[PDB]
């Protein structure tokens, strides 16, 4: 099985650099090119540049010129995404790919994790989202705990110390323009336990070791 | 050299014959630059057809693309259960050459009308400088929905961030999390905060709202 | 057979490994002199290298890298003339034959015969089992006027070496044994003496001699500084013509010879171009045509007229540094009856350089080469468009001489394709080199081909693997046609025969020639069927024509 494997999957502060790796295997490395392509969250593809394996030549696209250097490594077989002067905009996923054939990109390294934001470590404050008369569609009521402004990823949420997993929907973290993330984590219950059952959310931000519990009530 | 995908979303039930589009912005080659991809959630995109009407090896025969003038058209015989993905095309003509804004399909297993709720921002975040009114949609299909704000009957723009769950393991429906973010100096101004939810499963844009102060 | 030819694949990993060893064992098994880069790389440990065991000379460099054998039997290795050198420095380099993280890895050089290193330095690094490589007085090896006396050597190992041989004078040795002892021949010698067989003067070797001797004569020499003139290591093979010193008419000199690389021969060997000026080559000197001579020879004579136009392939002239055929050079080859150089089709042949708006090569374009008969270089394919089921745009390709060879060794390579049969019908000669045919999943009618008659020399052989299993090949039914003689074909039907059973009617084999019954009566000629002249009345059963032209018929 032919392969591309990628590394460097990390975090970065605006105005720094990273040089993603791409060890290509199981094929004559030199007789295909190698290309890179990027993918921010929610949006789609965007092409970086070229790199004739055989002889170096390149074609870094307009949006990135002078900010990009791409390099072969025939001896060891690897291609390198040397990216510069980055910022919040340049947070995405950086896949590497060849182009066998017959024309597009076929084989794909998993892509790598590249996010930019200038923040140290920071826990979130957990403010609940209380049910009443506006969240009852039928006999089902919804109650939650709004977890906002933390750094870095990840964060793990449990309801009522774990017992309540059904109905639980923990949306992925939406990175605020402010430089931090934010989430929401609800639970759909029959609207007959509001008071009978005790409703609390147990959050876990390991990088800050904060452990918040937030009772939810009308 | 460039393209546009319509729609950014088409839906599909089994056995059906499907179509996705792409509009080449110049008499491309020639013919045979174009190629379509499949994107599984959180994994690497892979090529499906290229030279328009030619599968590679490891991509099945219910796949087969095409072209006509300056437009390409992917085709699926009978859809199946794994085909939950976003689909991208490319006119690989000259350089630099462009991608597309992505036609993404989903598996319609009985459309579910969204469960539309509304939540005023808690009384502690409010005295903590900032505010957040979340408008939860629960268990719906497809992922295609329309979520907007009408802070006292005036449409909002830019002061909000959406979010959508990974397709449920057992029922094949999602859940959406709109979150308008404002300040303490602005929320005390308005009173009404509406969230009109138009969806290809509701007969008409269902609308909810709460009264600031009225608990 | 004394003389073999180098490889030229450097440190680049062998395309088909499962073949690679069997490539080496063919190249040199029988070989003494080696005009050029002896390269022995990547070899694993279960690998009997008993074919090098004969090699004396090596004109090139001697590269040894990334192997794994604990030992390479290059024991008779007299002299290595560093004509071309590895990295343009080292007339020998032993690199990373250690292990890819008791153990394996090259352990002893055992070069117990390497007297002279005519040019270039030495470079022996990173071989963590290798001993006694510093322990050589490298300065006795290098030639006197070696102004490339540079050396870099790694001594780091994970292994602790043993003492040399007791039976070794100095601590100097190639190997732990006593025959493995460095035997010096320059420093320990008597005066001006370049090379000698002992401290004594009478022990001095000839000047024309060059790597020691067993005597004072040129006909007592262990090697030659210029040319082995039939046993008499000389300066100059006698040229083909002698001068009166006075007048200057020069009738030919019967006992003149031909400089073959390092030799002095009367008749330049197979693929080689004998010359006016007395050499043997694979490129005629400037302002020469390559004629086909009053015997059978290729030969290189002058050009009265400004010489007639001539086709060029990859690795020749303006195409020299070009590597593949693309849309933007494919047209040069139109009309070409004989391409000087080589053609190669890599997968970038078939998706062009969009970086340079170079269109991909379309399968109708190849329909240029049907005009081509003789390639003087190599042929290398790795992509061919999915459609065209066979390599038949070369249907008229008659001979491949391989005076360039891909990766040093291969005159015709074919890998990673998807053709369903070959189709070179007209291909009779594989002048030199090995044919490598691997990894074509649908390739049948390979076995069906009688390679042994294309080939020209004993060192030659077709090696192949990962193809379409030739038992599953009668499994779908594919096999030569009845009109294909001796069971031999290049593909289905009687176009792709190799020799017609009975006669040829154009490109198609047939049972017989219309001398008696067919729609137009024909006449047979070189077992070809050809028409008589249309106005030579149809005979109610008997013979009608008697020849192609207008007269020889009936009425």
């Amino acid at each position: 099985e032919v392969q591309l494997v990628q590394s460097g999957g990390g975090l970065k502060v605006p105005g720094g650099s990273v040089k993603v790796s791409c060890k290509a295997s199981s094929y004559t490395f030199t007789s295909y090119g190698i290309s890179w392509v990027r993918q921010a969250p929610g949006q789609g593809l965007e092409w970086m540049g070229d790199v004739n394996t055989y002889a170096g030549n390149t074609n870094y696209a307009q949006k990135l010129q002078g900010r990009v250097t791409m390099t072969t490594d025939t001896g060891t077989s690897t291609a390198y995404m040397e990216l510069r002067s980055l910022r919040s905009d340049d947070a995405a996923v950086y896949y590497c790919a060849r182009d066998r054939g017959y024309y597009a990109f076929d084989i794909w390294g998993q892509g790598t994790m590249v996010t930019v934001s200038s923040a140290s470590t920071k826990g979130p404050s957990v403010f609940p989202l209380a049910p009443s008369s506006k969240s009852t569609s039928g006999g089902t009521a919804a109650l939650g705990c709004l977890v906002k402004d933390y750094f870095p990823e990840p964060v793990t949420v449990s309801w009522n110390s774990g017992a309540l997993t059904s109905g639980v929907h923990t949306f992925p973290a939406v990175l605020q323009s402010s430089g931090l993330y934010s989430l929401s984590s609800v639970v759909t219950v029959p609207s007959s336990s509001l008071g009978t059952q005790t409703y609390i959310c147990n959050v876990n931000h390991k990088p800050s070791n904060t452990k918040v519990d937030k009772k939810v009530e009308p | 050299q460039s393209v546009l995908t319509q729609p950014p979303s088409a839906s599909g039930t089994p056995g059906q014959t499907v179509t996705l589009s792409c509009s080449g912005s110049r008499t491309n080659a020639g013919r045979d630059p174009v190629s379509w991809y499949q994107q599984l959630p959180g994994t690497a995109p892979k090529l499906l057809t290229s030279t328009a009407p030619q599968g590679p090896s490891g991509v099945p025969d219910r796949f087969s693309g095409s072209k006509s003038g300056t437009s390409s058209s992917l085709a699926i015989s009978g859809l199946q259960s794994g085909d939950e993905a976003d689909y991208y095309c490319t006119v690989w003509d000259s350089v630099p050459g462009a991608s597309v804004f992505g036609s993404g399909t989903f598996l319609t297993v009985t459309v579910a009308a969204p469960s539309v709720f509304i939540f005023p921002p808690s009384d502690e975040q409010l005295k903590s400088g900032t505010a957040s009114v979340v408008c939860l949609l629960n268990n719906f299909y497809p992922r295609e929905a329309k979520v907007q704000w009408k802070v006292d009957n005036a449409l909002q723009s830019g002061n909000s961030q959406e979010s959508v769950t990974e397709q449920d393991s057992k029922d094949s429906t999602y859940s959406l999390s709109s979150t308008l973010t404002l300040s303490k100096a602005d929320y005390e101004k308005h009173k009404v905060y509406a969230c009109e939810v138009t969806h290809q499963g509701l007969s008409s844009p269902v609308t909810k709202s709460f009264n600031r102060g009225e608990c | 057979t004394q003389v073999c030819t180098g490889t030229d694949m450097k440190l680049r990993l062998p395309a088909s490994p499962e073949t690679h060893l069997d490539m080496l064992r063919h190249l040199y098994q029988g070989c003494q002199v080696v005009q050029g880069n002896l390269e022995l790389t990547y070899l694993p440990t279960n690998a009997s290298l008993s074919f090098l065991q004969d090699i004396q000379e090596v004109q090139g460099y001697v590269l040894i890298a990334h192997n794994q054998v604990r030992q390479v039997p290059l024991q008779r290795l007299r002299i290595v003339r560093g004509t071309q050198l590895f990295e343009d420095n080292y007339a020998l380099a032993v690199l990373d034959n250690g292990d890819p993280l008791s153990p394996g890895g090259l352990r002893e050089l055992q070069l117990r015969s390497l007297t002279e290193i005519l040019k270039g330095g030495v470079l022996i690094q990173r071989n963590p089992q290798l001993c006694y490589q510093d322990t050589i007085l490298w300065k006795d090896i290098f030639h006197k006027n070696n102004q490339l006396a540079l050396t870099l050597i790694d001594t780091n190992r994970s292994r602790a070496c043993h003492p040399c041989s007791p039976m070794c004078k100095g601590s100097r040795c190639w190997g732990e044994s006593s025959e493995d002892c460095q035997s010096l021949t320059r420093t320990v010698c008597a005066g001006g003496c370049a090379r000698c067989k002992g401290p004594l003067p009478t022990d001095c070797c000839h000047e024309q001699c060059a790597a020691g001797c067993t005597g004072p004569k040129h006909s007592d020499c262990l090697a030659c500084l210029h040319f082995n003139h039939s046993g008499i290591c000389e300066l100059h093979c006698p040229a083909l013509v002698t001068y009166n010193t006075d007048t200057f008419e020069s009738m030919p000199n019967p006992e003149g010879r031909y400089t073959f690389g390092a030799s002095c021969v009367t008749a330049c060997p197979y693929n080689y171009l004998s010359t006016d000026v007395g050499s043997c080559t694979l490129v005629c000197p400037l302002h020469n045509q390559e004629v086909t001579a009053e015997d059978g020879t290729q030969r290189c004579e002058k050009c009265s007229k400004p010489c007639a136009r001539v086709c060029y392939g990859l690795g020749m002239e303006h195409l020299r540094e070009v590597r593949a055929v693309t849309s933007a050079n494919i047209q040069e080859f139109a009309g070409c009856k004989k391409i000087f150089g080589s053609l190669a089709f890599l997968p970038e042949s078939f998706d062009g350089d969009p970086a340079s708006n170079t269109a991909p090569l379309q399968p109708e374009q190849l329909q240029v080469f049907e005009t081509l008969e003789e390639i003087t270089g190599y042929l290398y394919i790795s992509a061919w468009p999915d459609s065209l089921p066979d390599l038949s745009v070369f249907q008229n390709l008659q001979v491949i001489r391989g005076r360039i060879l891909h990766n040093g060794a291969y005159s015709l390579t074919l890998q990673g394709l998807g053709i369903s049969w070959l189709g070179l019908r007209s291909l009779r000669e594989l002048g030199s080199g090995l044919a490598l045919i691997h990894h074509n999943t649908h390739l049948c009618f390979v076995h069906t081909v009688p390679w042994d008659q294309l080939f020209r020399n004993p060192h030659q052989a077709l090696l192949h693997t990962a193809n379409r299993p030739e038992d599953e090949c009668v499994g779908e039914g594919l096999a030569c046609h009845q009109l294909c003689a001796r069971g031999h074909c290049w593909g289905p039907g009687p176009t792709q025969c190799v020799n017609c059973s009975q006669f040829l009617r154009g490109q198609e084999c047939v049972e017989e020639c219309r001398v008696l019954q067919g729609l137009p009566r024909e006449y047979v000629n070189a077992r070809h069927c050809l028409p008589c002249h249309p106005e030579c009345q149809p005979q109610n059963g008997s013979v009608t024509c008697f020849g192609p032209e207008a007269d020889q018929c009936v009425a």
